[PDB]
Parts: C-alpha cells; structure tokens; sequence
RNA sequence: UUGGCACCUCGAUGUCGGCUCAUCGCAUCCUGGGGCUGUAGUCGGUCCCAAGGGUUGGGCUGUUCGCCCAUUAAAGCGGUACGCGAGCUGGGUUCAGAACGUCGUGAGACAGUUCGGUCCCUAUCCGUCGUGGGCGUAGGAAAUUUGAGAGGAGCUGUCCUUAGUACGAGAGGACCGGGAUGGACAUACCUCUGGUGUACCAGUUGUCGUGCCAACGGCAUAGCUGGGUAGCUAUGUGUGGACGGGAUAAGUGCUGAAAGCAUCUAAGCAUGAAGCCCCCCUCAAGAUGAGAUUUCCCAACUUCGGUUAUAAGAUCCCUCAAAGAUGAUGAGGUUAAUAGGUUCGAGGUGGAAGCAUGGUGACAUGUGGAGCUGACGAAUACUAAUCGAUCGAAGACUUAAU
C-alpha cells in the first residue's frame, strides 16, 4: 500500500483546533515567539492572500501593512507555533490567489466583508 | 552495524521540537529478510545479502520479472523464504549477528541515528555541456554564435589530441550516488517506514540502501 | 499525451474531426498514433452521452464537428443527436471500453501503422 | 568537413556490418490465409 | 538577494534617501545578501543637511529585502521594498530614528541598537 | 622580452585582444611545516620544505598593459602556434569611401589621426564524451560480489572560550587548545519558497459561425488577462570537505664512534606538513591473468561428421515508464492491474449550466465549495497486452593428489 504511507506516517502531527478560512478573510494570528527569555505571543492581523497545497504541508499567507511598508508573512498551517487563529473578518473576492494587492496601496486595497 | 533496504514514498515534512520544520523522505523499509550469510572462509569478505521486496513464485510460462525464476527459487529457499526482487550486500555489519531467514525490521535503527543512503540518480538522458556540467553559457547577443555549446576541447599542437576527462555532453544519467550524515527522525513500526531527515536520490519508487555512518 | 507532430491547435481540430467522423461510421482507419489519442477523447465523449442531461449536451458540443448524417428513410440527425440517443443506448450498462484497436499492416508511402479504430 | 582520405572496399564493407535488414513476425493466421504480421489484423488473403 | 548595484531606500534619519551596493562584504565571490548582511554603499539621493552627502561611501546594513527569509520553523516574511540602515562601523547606526519594520533575524546579529531605534520589529 | 640568424611553410602554417573550456611548470600569492632575526607580545623580516586546493568584482582604455574604486586568507608568475576562431565575437589592425594635420609641383604618401566597412565548411580518420552489437573467459544459465586498477574529491574565513591570561613600563596582546558558525565549491532532491507548466480552471476584446435568445465554437502570439497539478527546475531545500592511520620533506633530536674529545649519522634510534600512501566517494575480471560465492539445467540419433530437437534460460512480438536519440534499462503480457476507459479521490480553479428570486436595467442572490479538471492516488478486467515463433548446454586434454 503506497498511497497511505504519505498520509498515515504525517497524521499524527497535522491539527484539528484551527478555524475554516479562505483567501479575503482577515485573520489574527497568534504566533509565538520564543527567545531566551520567555515564551512571549505577538498578533499578526493581516489578510489572506495565498492558501496553497494540501496536507501537513498546507501553507498560507497573510498581508499587513506596518508602517507604511507592507508586509507578507507566510506560516505552515499545521505548525505548533502558532497558538490561535481567528478570523476577524470575512472578504468577498473572487480569485484563490490575491496577488494584485501587492500593487495595490491605501483605499484601493480594500476587500469587503461576507 | 545496522543496514537496510526500502524504496522511496516520496517526501514530506515534519516538526520537531520547538517548531522546527524538518524535510523527510518517506522510505518503506518493509520485509526485508537476510538471505545469504558470507563468511571470509568461503568468500574473502564477511558480509551479509538482504533481500528486501518478495515476487510471486516459479510460474512455467513466465514473461516478466515479477514470477521469479528457477535459480531464485532455490536460492531463497536455502533459506526459508519467499523470493526477493532486490537483493543487495551489507558488510559494515557484523556477520555474527543475522541468522539466515531473519526479517530485519524496521525497528534497527532509533531517532537520531546517523545513516548514507544511497541510490541511483533520476536519468536525465542525453544532456548538454552546460547541464551535464555547470558551465557558463556564451553570450546571448552582442554578435554571438556561441551560447550552449562546450567550450575549446585541447591546446593547438602541443597537446595535438584531445585529453580524457574533457567534460563533453552525453547521458546525464541515474548512476549510483550516497549522501552521507542524514538523520532518522521517526521509525513508524507498523507502517514500516523510516523518515529520514532531507532528501535521498533516485525517482519514486526506487531503492535505496539505508546503512549507518562510516564517519 | 501525444503531440502527433502539430500545433496545438492543429492537433485539438484534428482530435475532435476524426472523433466526430468515428461516431458517423462508427469505425475508421487512421494511423496508430492517432488511434491511441482519439481513443481517450471518443470514450470521455460517450461517457457525456450516458449522462443525457443539458449540462453534457453543452459538453459533448464543445467537441463534436456540426456534421449531419443522412440515416435511414431519408431522415437526418445531427453527430450530437446520434451520440447521446443511439451510442448512449448500447452501453449503458458497459463501464468502460468503448473502443478497440485493431492493428494492421504498414501503409504504402510511409512505413505508418494502419489501424482500425472501432465502436464497440 | 571533407575526408582527407578515400575509403577502402574492406573499411566501407566494416561500416555496414550493421546496415541490415530484420525478418518479420510470421505468424499463422489459424481461421484462414497465408502468414500475417504478429499482433496484427489482416486485410487480404487471410481471415484475421 | 541584494548583489551589486541595487538601488535601497535608505531607512533612518542618516542624510541619505537612496543608495546603491558596492560590493557584498563578508568572504570572496560573495553574491547576494539578506537581512542581517552589511553592505558598503555609496548614496545616490540624500537629505539637503544630516550626516552623510552624495558621493560618500558608507556601510550599512540591510533591513526587510523584498524577498525576505526563512525562519526555522518553516516561517517565512516578505517586505514590499528593499531598505537599508547606514550603520557607523561597531554595528551602530548613525541616525537615532529608524523607518519601517525590521525584520526579527537581527536580533541575532549584534544590531540590538538598530532594534531599539525601530517601529514594531516582524 | 627585445633582438640576431634565415632552417620549415608564399600551388596559404590565416587574424591582436576578449569570450568559452582548460591544462602544465614552481623561481610559492594565500593556506601547511621549519631556521634565523637588529623575533617582548602583537606584527613582521628573511630563508628553507611543499603544486593539495584556492587565487574577486567594478571604473577608464580596442587595448595587452596600466591606473583607480571596492573587497579578499590571498587577489602568484610562467608554458601550452604570445593555449584555444573547421569553439564564439571582430573593438584593435593591411582593403576599397571620406576628412584633418603633415609631406610632395603632382598623382599621392604617412604608419599621424578620425568616421564607415561581408568572419566559408553537411566531421572521413585520429582523439574525446556517451552508448549498443559480436566473440572470448573449456558445460550452459540466473543472481550477488572481490578489487588489480582508474577517476573524483582535497579551499578557507569569522566569532566565542581558554584569557585580558602569557608578554609588556604602558599601550597593547598571544601560542596551544577547545567550541560555534560562514564564504566559495561540489552534489542530491522538489517537502517548503519560487519559476515554468501551449490537452487545467476562470475573466475578457474584436469578428465569423452553430436559424435566433441563452449557451458555446473558430481565428486574432496560447487573442489577451488571472491563476495553476504532474514533470523539469534554483535563486529553494538537504548533505559534503572531515577526521584518523602509516611513510616522509625541510627541520628537530637521542645514542654513537670513526677522530680517547666533540659529533643528528657513519652503524642505530626517534620526531616531524594542507604534501605522499591509505582512510572517503564513484567506476571497474575484455584484470585475454578474463576472479569468487549461491542457485538452476543435464541428448539422443549418431562416418556423433553433424543433424534433429530441446533444458535451465532467454528473445521476437505486444501493453508501458522510475528509462530513454536509437537501441539498451526497468514495469507488464490473461493464473494479467501493463496502459487506456470507468468509478472514487488528491491537488487546481473559485461558485457551472439550467432554474428561481430581486432589480426598469446592466446585473445580483439562491439552488450549491458548485461545476470542471492533462500527466497524481486507489479500485475495477470494460478495451487492448492474441495465437504463436526463434535462440539456447551436453561439459577437451595433460599431470598431480584423491
């Protein structure tokens, strides 16, 4: 049996707490960073660019903007340094891959809601 | 110590400790058997022969690989056994080990083991001398008749042939190739697969000689 | 696939024209190269026929050629009327196949691997 | 670009060792006819 | 990837508004660079005043490339331009008041004082 | 190097630089090991041993050269028709045009400038890079191997500890060790990041067509545009150089005469380097010395001349791709999951048509993560891998033990 041994080895690691998103939705991510001192936790509220191929493997990307500079930032879906996903709000877009917001700055880059 | 045979899955990732994303290749090390002993009193060389994937058995009208054949049969029943389509030798284990007819398992090696893999390569076919080697392509403009051809081959007269080793195109090809100092990051026993960490050569499907480090 | 030594183009008009002509006479001879590629391309267009529904009517006329063929009593169904009423009604209960290959010997002018191509 | 020298009969007859020919499949057609091609089907004078 | 002759914004109050790479320090044949990588650099558009002036040479620092790094947790960052902070050769800038997101991997590289002087480091 | 000579070539030995690809010397540029020092340390200087590996990117000049900006552990010097144009450019220059300066009465000339100015060749042989066939290897096969050999690799920075210790008046600042990391390079691989992805999905312009609406189709670079699986891919991921053994160089010695001493040498005995031989990685019995192990197969006719058949085994042929120009290689060939189809997925696209509702409309919303989907996964004999045919051993003597 080849076809389950990509899945059944790399089931164990893969995550159930996580929301449903897609691409448009803003998200607060809940990522942790750990330097020698603590465990401390920064948000990262952006929005959902790219979600791209499946498995333990599954990755997406959320867009902020910072100080006047914007900003990708890419996480494996499945990783354990990320403690809480939520999504702050939904986005009515009509592509997988909003890649036409990197030219897109201010008012112009705006996705609505539901 | 501590060789074994399998064929690559494919590759995957996994996390380790502090979230650390690690590649994996998926390696199904699954029914290995060892199959001839050799001893340097018969031989010169200790070593040990591995049969790793069995095939059906002696059909009379056989066409293929897959039904073995008359000197398979009697070979892999010296030992009790059913026979192997792979067989390979591994000698850097010790020979007073491995009674004839074990099944090596897959639960040889631990996490943290240091191992070479080694395979063939994919095959590319018949490649060109900026593929086949790394070299710098001509200029694409300015004039220029020379972009992927190889270079000069030799020296005008002294040196009036070409010398061997010249780098010219040819078969790119799946020959046999290790890489060493991978790692073992989980041994799934019933699955019966190894995940090393990194990138191991050969196409799906393959074969690869999973043996411990000799450094 | 199989470029069958055209472009892109000139190899999807020539796909669907010897699809279409191989549901008119429901066997034709062509070379083995293009047999074994509008093999894959017929089968998935009865596969539409079985269905019968509007949404593969619109499917199986992205291929089909607009060609009529003049059936018996001088009546006269088009290539996408006999696909989903007659080949549709002699596999429905059939899961596959569809076709076969019948090779035969080399042509005359070139060294080709004449085929026969059938509806079965 | 050119030959320098001409070919020998001997050099030009050890060149073409290889330039041959290969019988075909031969096989019976058991309904009827005369020897078809292997794995083919046949047209005239046979029954496959 | 910043190789030789690539136009920076430059990131602090320095004197300097673009800049363009001399050479990648670091070893021989070195290519490219990443954040946490010093560059020496000659700026092209500079502030009427400041420190630095048109036709110097500098060294400096790159902060948030446009194709950013990898973390080791599979993590990846991107920045939307390339930037850059004149650095006064301790791995001490010469501005007191850093533009822009900072990327977190210099942390790791003695540029503590570039980190304190930014908005919030990503 | 500039020359000298005029020996080879004027029924042609064709071009300075640059590019691509190198290769070889060592009178060593960096790294290795030493001696001496007007060597405190840190740095040096000089000499010796050594070719293993490394030896940058720009600005100006056609330039070789040279200067300069940056770096670097270092930016070695030479040879190979001032290496390499049937490998490339043609900026430089001996072509015809034209112009200046200069010279000449002049036509013109300069070896002074300046602008412009056609780079032919289907590889026969050798040689090289891959790849098959034949035969041999004293029976024939299948499989695993030995390694005689050959090849590849071989570079190096920075930081932290030792230790602000040794040293030094201070300023400064170590060896030896330990550890961390890089750069350059070489590999393997597509999990990630990306690229491509012309039989995938969607949007959209023009025009023609399917009677019309609606839906589609053709052409317009794939009409454009937004993405994108498989596969191939780097700039993306992984590893690699290491150690460690022997023998040595320069050197350093111990014992020790010759020569009562002294003496590293003569007899001895050590020690000593990125070098040498292994160690490491490949490839290798056509290694004609043709190796070894394991398993399988065993004939009669018959001046045994040979034939007839065949064994084990293969092959033709056919379905194919993890393989490939071809052929080889590998997966299969009905007792069959080899490929296609079908069914179910994965991933991709982003909400099909039709219908309903709302809006005067353009359009929205519902039906509905909807439809569609090339290479990916599984299942399934539906279709095709038919019947067949060809090749294939019979084990030589000699002597020695038994």
């Amino acid at each position: 049996t080849n076809h389950k041994l990509i899945e059944a080895v790399t089931k164990s690691q893969l995550r159930t707490d996580l929301p449903s998103f897609r691409p448009g939705d803003t998200l607060r991510v809940h990522v942790r960073i750990i330097e020698g001192t603590r465990e401390r936790i920064q948000v990262f509220e952006g929005v959902v660019i790219k979600r791209r191929g499946g498995g333990v493997s599954e990755t997406f990307t959320v867009r902020k903007i910072s100080s006047g500079v914007g900003v990708e930032r890419t996480f494996p879906l499945h990783t354990p340094k990320i403690e809480k996903i939520e999504v702050k709000r939904r986005g009515k877009v009509r592509r997988a891959k909003l890649y036409y917001l990197r030219s897109l700055r201010g008012k112009a880059a705006r996705i609505q809601e539901i | 110590t501590k060789g074994i045979l399998g064929r690559k899955i494919g590759m995957t990732q996994v996390f380790g400790e502090n979230g650390e994303l690690i590649p994996v290749t998926v390696v199904e090390a699954k029914e290995n058997v060892v199959l001839q002993k050799k001893t340097v009193e018969v031989d010169g060389y200790n070593a040990i022969q591995v049969g790793f994937e069995d095939k059906k058995a002696y059909k009379k009208d056989a066409k293929s690989n897959k039904y073995a054949n008359k000197p398979a049969e009697g070979h892999a029943k010296k030992a009790d056994a059913a026979p192997k389509r792979f067989i390979r030798e591994f000698r850097n284990v010790d020979v007073d080990a491995y009674e004839v007819g074990q099944e090596v398992s897959v639960d040889t090696f631990v996490a943290g083991d240091v191992i070479d893999v080694t395979g063939v390569s994919k095959g590319k076919g018949f490649q060109g001398a900026i593929k086949r080697h790394g070299q710098s392509r001509g200029p694409m403009s300015h004039g220029s008749h020379f972009h992927r051809a190889p270079g000069s081959v030799g020296m005008a007269s002294d040196a009036s042939r070409v010398f061997k080793g010249q780098k010219m195109p040819g078969r790119m090809g799946g020959n046999t190739v290790t890489v060493q100092n991978l790692e073992v990051v989980q041994v799934d026993t019933e699955n019966k697969v190894i995940l090393v960490k990194g990138n191991v050569p050969g196409p799906k499907k393959g074969l690869v000689e999973i043996r411990t480090s000799i450094k | 696939y199989r470029k069958l030594g055209r472009t892109s183009d000139q190899r999807k008009a020539m796909l669907r024209d010897l699809a279409t002509s191989l549901i008119i006479s429901e066997r034709i001879e062509t070379t083995e190269a293009r047999a074994k590629e509008v093999r894959s391309v017929v089968e998935k267009l009865i596969t539409l026929g079985k269905k019968g529904d509007l949404a593969s009517r619109r499917n199986a006329a992205k291929t089909l050629r607009n060609v009529e063929i003049l059936n018996e009593d001088e009546t006269t169904q088009t290539a996408l009327q006999k696909l989903f009423g007659e080949i549709a009604e002699r596999y429905t209960e059939r899961q596959g196949g569809y076709t076969r290959i019948l090779k035969q010997g080399p042509r005359r002018g070139d060294g080709a691997e004449s085929v026969i191509i059938e509806l079965v | 670009a050119v030959p320098k020298r001409r070919t020998s009969k001997t050099r030009k007859n050890k060149r073409r060792t290889h330039f041959k020919i290969s019988v075909p499949g031969m096989t019976e057609c058991p309904n009827c006819g005369e020897y078809k091609l292997s794995h083919r089907v046949c047209k005239n004078c046979g029954s496959y | 990837m910043i190789q030789q002759e690539t136009r920076l914004k430059v990131a602090d109050n320095s004197g300097a508004r673009e800049v363009l790479t001399i050479k990648v320090l670091g070893g021989s044949g070195r290519k490219t660079a990443n954040i946490g990588d010093v560059i020496v650099c000659t700026v092209k558009n500079a502030t009427p005043g400041g420190v630095v002036k048109k036709g110097d040479v500098v060294k400096a620092v790159i902060v948030r490339t446009k194709s950013g790094v990898r973390r080791n947790d599979g993590s990846y960052i991107k920045f939307d331009e390339n930037a850059c902070v004149i650095i006064r050769d301790d791995k001490g800038p010469r501005g007191t008041r850093i533009f822009g997101p900072v990327a977190r991997e210099l942390r790791e590289g003695n540029f503590m004082k570039i980190v304190s002087l930014a908005p919030e480091v990503l």
